[PDB]
């Protein structure tokens, strides 16, 4: 009670029912690093100028 | 004019020089700590994106 597949019938892409658990951390990774402190807050003109030497404004 | 001219004139410009040297001593600690650091808004150098790493199985399944 065989049949032949069919051409490309083989090369599927197939789904199980496997009960282990997804595995959480396949790559075993580290703890990713903290984000570096976020870039937010309002702007506003540049105090006292330039503050370059004598350049007032 | 009166001496009340040149009084409040120099209040005037020396509270805001006065303003600029201590910013200016607070900008050099500043840039120095953050260049040391890194954990500031600027100063970041860059590095690889992680968006062009691809993560759909590969041939191996072992990677």
């Amino acid at each position: 009670g065989w049949v032949r597949p069919d051409l490309g019938e083989l090369s599927k892409v197939t789904k199980v029912k496997t009960d282990r658990p997804l595995p959480e951390n396949p790559y075993h990774s580290r703890a990713r690093p903290e984000p570096n402190p976020e870039a937010e807050g309002d702007l506003k003109p540049a105090k006292h100028g330039s503050r370059l030497f004598f350049w007032t404004m | 004019d009166g001496p009340e001219k040149n009084y409040e004139k120099t209040m005037a410009i020396l509270q805001i020089e006065a303003e600029k040297a201590e910013l200016r001593l607070k900008e050099l600690e500043v840039r120095r700590l953050m260049r040391a650091r890194g954990d500031g808004p600027w100063y970041q150098y860059p590095t690889i994106d992680k968006a062009l790493i691809d993560h759909s199985p590969k041939t191996t399944p072992d990677n």
